[PDB]
C-alpha cells in the first residue's frame, strides 16, 4: 500500500484519485503531489488531533469531541487562520 | 470518499490511545476533506495557469506555502517533502 | 491568545462542520463502511 511507503496513514492513492477528479482538461497530478497532499493532511490531522487529545484543562481527552476539535484548532491559532481561510 | 479509518490510525499515531466520537471523525472528515480541497484546487490553479498540465511537489508546496498561515505552511511543506521523499524513494 | 478569542463570538467556528458544541446521540465511531482499503488507479506512477 502506496500509504505505508509514504509513511502516511492516510490514502494517497485514494487522494490521487480526488485531486484527478479536481483537475482541469488533461490536467495532470504527479504522485509527488499526491503523497505531498497526503503528507499535509496527515500533519494537519495530527496536530489538530494532537491538541484535540490535550484540548483540555488536563491536557488529555478521552474522546476527541467537536468541543475538543474547536479548542485544538481555535487555541491554534494558526489553524484557527487556517481553516477561518 | 472515506478516510475515517485513517483519520483514526493519524490519531492512534499522535495518540495512541484516544477515541473519538462518530460526529467527532465527522467534523475531522469535513475539516480534512476542506484542506485537502484547498491544497488540490491551488495545485491544479496553478498547474492549469501554467504550461504544467502536471500537479507536483511543486504545485503542492507553492499551494502550501501560499494558504496555510506562517508556521503552519513551514511544517506543511516540511512534511509534503518528506513524505514525497519517501514514496519516491 | 486563549481568552481573547473567548471573549469575543466564535460564530465561525459555531457554524463550522456541522458544529462543534457537544451533542448527543455522538457513538464512539466504530469503523468503515466497508471501504476502508486505500484504492488507486493506473495513473499514479506518471512521470513528473
Amino acid at each position: 500500500s502506496r500509504s505505508q511507503r509514504a509513511g502516511l496513514q492516510f490514502p494517497v492513492g485514494r487522494i490521487h484519485r480526488h485531486l484527478k477528479s479536481r483537475t482541469t482538461s488533461h490536467g495532470r497530478v504527479g504522485a509527488t503531489a499526491a503523497v505531498y497532499s497526503a503528507a499535509i493532511l496527515e500533519y494537519l490531522t495530527a496536530e489538530v488531533l494532537e491538541l484535540a487529545g490535550n484540548a483540555s484543562k488536563d491536557l488529555k481527552v478521552k474522546r476527541i469531541t467537536p468541543r475538543h476539535l474547536q479548542l485544538a484548532i481555535r487555541g491554534d491559532e494558526e489553524l484557527d487562520s487556517l481553516i477561518k481561510a | 470518499e472515506s478516510y475515517s479509518i485513517y483519520v483514526y490510525k493519524v490519531l492512534k499515531q499522535v495518540h495512541p490511545d484516544t477515541g473519538i466520537s462518530s460526529k467527532a471523525m465527522g467534523i475531522m472528515n469535513s475539516f480534512v476533506n476542506d484542506i485537502f480541497e484547498r491544497i488540490a484546487g491551488e495545485a491544479s490553479r496553478l498547474a492549469h495557469y501554467n504550461k504544467r498540465s502536471t500537479i507536483t511537489s511543486r504545485e503542492i508546496q507553492t499551494a502550501v506555502r501560499l494558504l496555510l498561515p506562517g508556521e503552519l505552511a513551514k511544517h506543511a511543506v516540511s512534511e509534503g517533502t518528506k513524505a514525497v521523499t519517501k514514496y519516491t524513494s | 491568545s486563549g481568552l481573547l478569542e473567548a471573549e469575543e463570538e466564535d460564530e465561525f467556528y459555531q457554524t463550522t462542520y456541522g458544529g462543534f458544541t457537544e451533542e448527543s446521540g455522538d457513538d464512539e465511531y466504530q469503523g468503515d463502511q466497508s471501504d476502508t482499503e486505500d484504492e488507486v488507479d493506473s495513473d499514479f506512477d506518471i512521470d513528473e
